[PDB]
């Protein structure tokens, strides 16, 4: 029926450019900035076939011009320019772009990539502008002023009494009262570094004798041939977009040329800096808050993304939720993980790696899954035949005899703590190689992988079964219950301080130890739960040859099983089989209490 | 232009410690895990230059006094010829809470780097210390 | 010159309006029942001045129609309705609001708050449609059909095939082929529990015999005052707008007014962003750190507002300084709020039992109220071992002499109250604190004073006031000891800075202390314990009948005497225990109690 076209209100639309979008202010210099480089681009285009459009200006770049006198900050360009008529259409007209029409009319085959995509960029300098005089100067027409309000009219006069410059737009940004914070010589240059760094073309700042400052002098080096780029180029490129003063570990530049094509240079620090991601479209900056671009364990891999077909919004703040971003977090992540096998072919270039990132491998392991068993490959760790250099799951398994099917480790506060434990020797004694872990962070990792190339992750501290023979079994079982008036006698002393005490044959030089179990946290992971900021069972255990214990088996066969003298040195061989094995006593005042007695009476004192 | 930055980091260190943290070569070399030293002496003098972070980072001690001055020309390898900063370090000690307010007053570095220093001074140079030395708690 | 007016590509400005405008594509629901809740707000408002208004229609409802047999998702409401001159004027045109020039010809001091402002939320519903049907009726004009496909031009025809409606707007919508996600259930249950979730007219869904389910039957109790809303009612509002299913432990509804007039519902839960926000009765964003700080976080509920500059695409706000504004008064609020739990006796023992991290967070983080959060601490003392005692309640304790505040951290609280610091302070009645949780030394080591009163942590070395007399007694005594002070320092060797005389342990034979600065005994634990990330002085007592045995020992020439170096090697690492050092290579320590123990049993 009555058919008709859709309409749009002049005087709200502006307002809606201004004050509802765009919510930051000082990314009005990031639009003209872009919008200076599209046109460097155009004329740029048109040299290949005809060199005489650069005859009236050669140099190309952007000059910023601050004059706190008159309150104005120009912003002068040697782009193509602009004709009476782009005047009116192109920088008149809402929503139209003419760099956008441009890109339509390339030729095939190009290779020029603009940024303007939208046409509402040029309308954000009046967030901190209330009148600008656009003064514009093309190879085809006149030098023409374009001066608007911020209202619902634009004037475009003829220009009499400015400089006739040869070719690029002049912008005379008349800037508000409340918004003069943009005429300083320090807050020009922290936009520029912020959002418009990585520009192709000089950008040119006036400070003040008067004297001119290249600002973007560092140069963009993904889109260069990374195989011809050297190292001290990535260095200087490392100090840019990180503040970093260190020299970069390991770059790793790949770019996927798959359904979405991006670059992405990732480096990897000297220290741990406890995003840092930084995604950049079509060499300006986009947004650095991207959470599914990187995981949280690798987040101290910097660096940036550099990809084209991106889903901008209105302000080029942010990207759409349009499930793309999965696909970019896996490539990141399985460069990564080539990048640290790169690394582990090396032994020195490995050694400062693993050092300074050793809490980031194993936390991976904890929370991550898909990638759990190739972190595994690069977790290195001391051991019984590895105390001096460090050693990898993979080479452990090539030492394990034919006879051994499970890897064995121990956790603990410290390294000293763990290679005297006596948990040891009952490994030592079949030749079994045993990690050593000496951070709070490598339990976490143990109990999320539990096997290692088809062997078994099984902690020395807890309950396990070591393998023995028919002839060995059964001397054991003759043995444990000549001792089980004795384990009962030690369980009525401690009551419920542990639930069993079992004769043990794992232990050689220490007279009794304590394990926690089977399943559940082992001695050193509840320790650790008791000491965060934001935040059990045991197992008695002797050993049948030592001369104190075999001592203790004559004291319950003359009646002794509840003497009095017998119960202070139980409780002081229980207290001290918890110092070996990684527990905190209940109270040390007791401890030291016994063993001030032993003192006194080793100093005959009555 | 070049701009001056005031920095005020307090540390649970007295002043007879916290001035030979910054001379100490082996101490240096602790918090900083890189130094480049081109003296023979155990400690730092007056017009001395050394190379700290892999040698990105120059400085040299000008002016000294007994646990209460401490002077630096400090400059970056990234800046210019022309740019050079100087670092004034005052130091504080209150003995009613057994700590130490270091009184920072950097001049010299560039309009542009004037944030860049800063956000790196509180991580190589407040918690390097407080974290090597334990010269306070970090949280 | 020549002067031209402003103009916009049609073509062009609707791909950027529903497209490159908004994040997410589940919000065009938010903005149609928005634009259905100013509709009904119209009719509602010429109701007050004309009662016949609403005889068309009585009940004003929302009403929500699935059809996924048809790919059509009907949204109907009982608003004004739009005429024949509004389907063109107000819904043709892009940036025009008719909303906002009702707000702007109603005369001054009307009670109605409408939603929408820009004009351009209504061309959201493109996103997962590609072609709408609204059909609109009012009470001044007939039933007309406004259709469009998202292109450059739209159709209004009257409608002649439909229902006659009585009054109101039937928004149909084909969905897409590939957002065929809307027409379930749970799916439209989502957005409606995200975003118009406490809008003030009831939502209907129709559900599968056809059913009509309310999807907010909570109403927002910010529109009302805090006199007149029970407990009950605060319960039910809390496990809407989160998930536990526990009443809220304290709840805290404040209003201020001024130059910014907002209102906030802060509840305290019962265990341990979370705070939303909400403009025009709608839900614009969750994920404003800066809002509410990270310490006090612990907390939920919602800031209701009016004047935030929200975003066009309405999924945030610009940045601007009433943020800080809004975050100086919600901390306020939370200050006096936990005053008023401290004020009663079993409220605050959940609070603090559950909520003792954030509390000493604050101290820790926070430096304008710290001195306010101190007041908060309740720790245990040798003058209270099963009741919390405050700061504020220690000083009233405190005798004329005592000018400092003692406090001792530890592992555990049986590890503490049996400490050899403690008799020191004990027999000269000078209460000290107990510290248990690892957080505790993070805070004292910033608040460092209370009310004037110096915190002074007793495992580190210090000095007690005494009299002239003794300390001419205490002088002497030291110098006697002198050669066997320093006969220990050779044998510990670079174990422990010095051996000095102490006369702060009683009972104990010996002990280790700190060296002022740097981290205590408990804090070099916590910092070696952490997954994600000093000094010591070694001091004896002249009292205790092993340390009197070893000054007979160094006079009879055996400063450097093989038998004893295993008790006074053995005698300084057990001190480091009931201190709460950490025991570097336990296995010489077990070994040498090894030793004693076989002497014991009469074996070599
Ligand atoms: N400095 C300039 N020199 C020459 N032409 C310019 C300049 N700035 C803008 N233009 C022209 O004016 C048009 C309008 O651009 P603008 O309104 O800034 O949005 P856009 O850059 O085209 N797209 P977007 O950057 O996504 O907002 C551009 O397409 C150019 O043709
Ligand atoms: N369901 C409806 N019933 C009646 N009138 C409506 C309805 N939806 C929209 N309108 C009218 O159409 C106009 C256009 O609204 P719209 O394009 O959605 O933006 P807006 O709601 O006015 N402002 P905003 O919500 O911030 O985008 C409204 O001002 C109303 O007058
Ligand atoms: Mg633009
Ligand atoms: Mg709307």
């Amino acid at each position: 029926g009555e058919t008709f076209e859709f309409q749009a209100e002049i005087t709200q639309l502006m307002s809606l450019i201004i004050n509802t979008v765009y919510s930051n202010k000082e990314i009005f210099l990031r639009e003209l900035i872009s919008n200076a480089s599209d046109a460097l681009d155009k004329i740029r285009y048109q040299a290949l076939s005809d060199p005489k459009q650069l005859e009236t200006e050669p140099d190309l770049f952007i000059r910023i011009t601050p004059k706190p006198e008159e309150k104005v900050l120009e912003i002068r360009d040697s782009g193509i320019g602009m004709t009476k008529a782009e005047l009116i259409n192109n920088l008149g007209t809402i929503a139209k772009s003419g760099t956008k029409a441009f890109m339509e009319a390339l030729s095939a085959g190009a290779d020029v990539s603009m940024i303007g995509q939208f046409g509402v960029g040029f309308y954000s300098l009046f967030l901190v502008a209330d009148r600008v005089q656009v003064i514009s100067k093309n190879n085809e027409d006149e030098q023409y002023i374009w001066e608007s309000n911020a209202g619902g009219s634009f004037t475009v006069t003829l220009d009499e009494v400015n400089e006739r410059i040869g070719r690029g737009t002049v912008l005379r940004l008349f800037l508000k009262d409340d918004q003069l914070e943009y005429l300083e010589e320090k807050r020009i240059k922290e936009v520029i570094k912020r959002h418009s760094e990585f520009v192709a073309y000089p950008i040119q700042l006036l400070v003040t004798v008067q004297e001119l400052e290249e600002l973007n002098k560092t140069k963009p080096l993904w889109t260069r041939n990374p195989s011809d780029i050297t190292q001290e180029e990535y260095n200087a490129f490392y100090k840019s977009i990180s503040n970093d003063w260190e020299d970069p570990l390991y770059v790793k530049h790949f770019s996927v040329e798959g359904q979405l094509e991006f670059r992405a240079i990732l480096f990897i620090p000297k220290r741990a800096p406890f995003n840092n991601i930084k995604l950049y479209v079509r060499r300006v900056f986009i947004t650095d808050e991207a959470e599914d671009l990187i995981p949280e364990w690798l987040s101290f891999v910097k660096g940036v993304v550099d990809s084209e077909d991106l889903p901008l919004n209105l302000s080029r703040e942010m990207l759409q939720q349009n499930k793309i971003m999965k696909v970019i977090r896996k490539n990141i992540v399985k460069k990564l993980i080539e990048a640290f096998n790169e690394i582990a072919e090396d032994s020195e270039q490995f050694d400062k790696f693993y050092s300074a990132f050793a809490k980031n491998i194993k936390l991976g392991v904890h929370e991550d899954t898909q990638n759990r068993a190739a972190l595994a490959k690069l977790l290195r760790y001391n051991s019984t035949k590895s105390v001096d250099e460090l050693t990898s799951l993979t080479d452990y398994v090539t030492r394990m005899p034919e006879h051994q099917k499970n890897i064995y480790y121990i956790t603990g506060e410290s390294l000293k703590a763990v290679e005297k434990s006596p948990f040891l020797d009952a490994l030592k004694a079949k030749n079994f190689e045993v990690l050593f872990l000496t951070d709070p962070i490598d339990e976490y990792a143990f109990t999320q992988l539990k096997e290692f190339e088809g062997k078994t992750l099984v902690d020395i501290t807890k309950d396990f079964e070591l393998e023995e023979t028919d002839e060995e079994k059964a001397e054991r079982e003759k043995e444990i219950k000549e001792y089980e008036p004795l384990t009962k006698a030690l369980k009525d002393i401690l009551g419920d301080q542990v639930e069993k005490v079992v004769v043990s044959y794992k232990l050689l030089d220490a007279p009794a130890a304590i394990r926690t179990g089977q399943f559940g946290w082992s001695a050193n992971m509840e320790r650790i739960m008791k000491a965060q900021a934001l935040r059990s069972k045991k197992t008695f255990e002797i050993s049948p040859k030592s001369p104190i214990i075999k001592e203790l088996k004559k004291r319950v066969d003359e009646g002794g099983a509840q003497d009095k003298t017998v119960k202070d040195l139980t409780n002081l061989l229980f207290e001290t089989a918890l110092l070996t094995s990684g527990f905190s006593l209940e109270e040390p005042t007791s401890f030291a209490s016994r063993i001030n007695r032993l003192i006194s009476l080793g100093l005959n004192i009555d | 232009n070049s701009t001056s930055i005031y920095l005020e980091p307090t540390f649970n260190v007295p002043s007879s410690e916290l001035y030979e943290t910054f001379l100490d070569k082996q101490r240096i070399l602790a918090w900083t895990r890189s130094a480049q030293f081109f003296n023979s002496g155990p400690k730092l003098e007056t017009k001395e230059k050394f190379e700290l972070f892999g040698g990105n980072v120059i400085s040299e001690l000008v002016s000294c006094e007994k646990d209460k001055k401490l002077v630096f020309h400090w400059k970056l390898k990234d800046w210019s010829a022309p740019f050079n900063s100087t670092i004034e370090m005052t130091f504080h000690e209150s003995q009613e809470f057994h700590e130490t307010k270091l009184q920072v007053k950097w001049t010299g570095i560039p309009v542009g780097e004037e944030d860049r220093v800063r956000a790196n001074f509180e991580e190589y140079y407040v918690r390097s210390i407080k974290l090597t030395f334990g010269f306070g708690a970090v949280l």
